[PDB]
RNA sequence: AUCGCAAAAAGGUGGGCCCAGUUCGGAUUGGGGUCUGCAACCCGACCCCAUGAAGCCGGAAUCGCUAGUAAUCGCGGAUCAGCC
RNA sequence: GCCCGGAUAGCUCAGUCGGUAGAGCAGGGGAUUGAAAAUCCCCGUGUCCUUGGUUCGAUUCCGAGUCCGGGCACCA
RNA sequence: GGGCGGUCGCCUCCUAAAAGGUAACGGAGGCGCCCAAAGGUCCCCUCAGGCGGGACGGAAAUCCGCCGGAGAGCGCAAGG
């Protein structure tokens, strides 16, 4: 059961393994079957033979190609330091940059408890 | 056998008269050869050595490249004598065009980057080393040995002289500008 | 989030926009940034509080719709370190 | 969930529905 | 010539994307789309991404005149 | 106090997500569309979207709990426009 | 040179009588004790001598010795 | 002067005076080996660097063109 993205979820219902596709997620994957009339229980693995193949067509019309928006990832940090601004360096110094709390909780883009001396 | 061929004798030898050229037969500007080097990369894919590039390589123009040693062991790269690292090639027949005119029209797009490469990567004697990056995501391969990037280098030698005369040539063979 | 009304403050609305008049020198003094910068001049230079004092900002038509809220630099953040813990 | 973007009670901890899931 | 390792480079044939894609020489019949995509002086192939698609209500002038208001 | 707040929550007699680091699970993310509001950015809820890093029950023994007591679930205020 | 017992993590060591494995330091913070010492807790470091073979294997058995010692000779 | 220290054999350069040789407790250094190929024959190629470039690349990895007549290399110090 070939999927029309990459990485195959390995044989799971049509919600699950359709989903995590690359430009699909849960409201894509949710109507992207009810218009087609795949029953949104039924399995990857239980689908027509041919709808294996012929689901692949509608997800590759609009959207830019895998890998290339998650290279717009980093390069919408590019363009908004047209001149440098304080945002890239925002960015760049590892640790969230919406303006949370960075000494207890947002833990995240920091390093996980990496460099003390004291 | 016939690829591009028109638009290499009457898109090339009568556009070289009247504004550029001596116009006798020889000196009007040709290709000679294109070397094509993988060069391991970065650096070492693995402590020994598989062989797998004169595959897949293989695949894509249907030839083995050479692998080929390395200098004096300076060491400071883990440089080492033996072991051959080189994978060169140069391949210069009408099986240069069977490639070249493959590469030619699938490389500019089908990759992505600011739209074309360089005027100003020509060089003296009118040699031209191109530098694409990567090229493993469409050379219509399929992903097939997705070890790295991996990329390849490529140099397509002009036989006259200056840069306005591999100039004259190249990018009315079909090369971008301005980067 | 931003809307059909694309708000700029009326203390500094149209007193920033006295270029569009004749054409003067390449700076002109406004405050805010939660306020639009404004649109109808582009390619001068406006100078602004940007948030520890008043430095000037230049667009180098990369604005479509994007937000200026982006530029404020007042937490001067030299590194890491420098902590004493334990108390 | 409750802190999720999109649950059944998600929107009942945040305020408001969703433009998939709306009032009615 | 060689032969051995060499291979003898079977016919293929591409799906004719941009004109006729030069013949049939590896075996890698498959391509996405558009082999050349344009005529190459590159005549602005846009896809209208983030940048100008959208077009109304905003990079126009509103809130009035052309702001003699000023001083 | 009915009229309407609100949806009371597992009530589902449901189809399934098949031992999975996995639609169980999850944030930071740059663009668009609606604002209650002078105005939401860096200080709107975070609304379908992008996208989903961490986690399979933790160590030297802690600490809220004695039968309607824990525990998820369910409702409103109070300065109150979102709500921090 | 015959014979004798062995080489385990900066340091050295718990071993098998063939189916096991490491604890201690210049180390960071840690229930502790009413914030004091560290009693006590996660923790930075196994070709178990080089190699061949009964063997389900080898972190362990056996054969040649390259690694170091005592006795025993022998050295024109 | 003896003792203390250094040395006792072989090789390289100078001292060493344009044949060879030639001393000092004169100066500068190596050796007690190694290669089943680091040997013989036959057949191809010419090096190291500098310049112009490259996709990573230190200014040295790998590739192309020009200049470069031996400044590289020839297992090991020095000489030919
Ligand atoms: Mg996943
Ligand atoms: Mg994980
Ligand atoms: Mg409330
Ligand atoms: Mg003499
Ligand atoms: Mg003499
Ligand atoms: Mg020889």
């Amino acid at each position: 059961a070939r999927i029309a993205g990459v990485e195959i979820p390995r044989n799971k219902r049509v919600d699950v393994a359709l989903t995590y596709i690359y430009g699909i997620g849960k409201a894509r994957a949710k109507e992207a079957l009810e218009k087609t009339g795949i029953n949104p229980a039924t399995r990857v693995k239980d689908l027509t033979e041919a709808e294996v193949v012929r689901l692949r067509e509608y997800v590759e019309n609009t959207w830019k190609l895998e890998g290339e928006l998650r290279a717009e990832v980093a390069a919408n940090i590019k363009r908004l330091m047209d001149i440098g601004c304080y945002r890239g360096l925002r960015h760049r110094r590892g640790l969230p940059v919406r303006g949370q709390r960075t000494r207890t909780n947002a833990r995240t883009r920091k390093g996980p408890r990496k460099t003390v001396a004291g | 056998d016939v690829a591009l061929k028109r638009k290499y004798y009457e898109e090339v030898r009568p556009e070289l008269i009247r504004r550029f050229g001596y116009q006798n037969v020889w000196e009007v500007p040709r290709l000679e050869k294109v070397v094509i080097n993988q060069g391991l990369g970065e650096a070492k894919e693995d402590a020994r050595i598989l062989e797998k590039a004169a595959q897949e390589l293989a695949l894509i123009t249907g030839q083995k490249p050479a692998v080929t040693r390395a200098k004096k062991s300076i060491s400071n790269f883990k440089l080492r004598k033996g072991m051959p690292i080189g994978l060169r090639v140069t391949l210069r027949r009408d099986r240069m065009w069977i490639f070249l005119e493959k590469l030619l029209n699938v490389a500019l797009p089908r990759i992505r980057d600011f739209r074309g490469l360089n005027p100003n990567s020509f060089d003296g004697r009118g040699n031209y080393n191109l530098g694409l990056r990567e090229q493993l995501i469409f050379p219509e391969i399929t992903y097939d040995m997705v070890d790295a990037l991996r990329g390849m280098d490529i140099a397509v030698v002009t036989t006259a002289e200056t840069d306005e005369e591999a100039r004259a040539l190249l990018e009315l063979l079909g090369f971008p500008f301005r980067k | 989030s931003l809307k059909k009304g694309v708000f700029v403050d009326d203390h500094l609305l149209e007193k920033v926009l006295e270029l569009n008049a004749k054409g003067e020198k390449r700076l002109i003094k406004t405050w805010s940034r939660r306020s639009t910068i404004v649109p109808e001049m582009v390619g001068h230079t406006i100078a602004v509080y940007n948030g520890k004092q008043h430095v000037p900002v230049y667009i180098t038509e990369n604005m479509v719709g994007h937000k200026l809220g982006e530029f404020a630099p007042t937490r001067t953040y030299r590194g890491h370190g420098k902590e004493a813990k334990a108390t | 969930g409750k802190g999720d973007r999109r649950t059944r009670r998600g929107k009942i901890w945040r305020g408001t529905y969703g433009k998939y899931r709306p009032r009615k | 010539m060689k032969e051995g390792i060499h291979p003898k480079l079977v016919p293929a044939r591409i799906i004719c994307g941009c004109g006729n894609v030069i013949e049939t020489y590896s075996t890698k019949p498959e391509i996405y789309v558009e082999v050349c995509s344009k005529c190459h002086p590159f005549y602005t192939g846009q896809q209208r991404f983030v940048d100008t698609e959208g077009r109304v209500e905003r990079f126009q002038r509103r809130y009035g005149d052309s702001y003699r208001k000023g001083r």
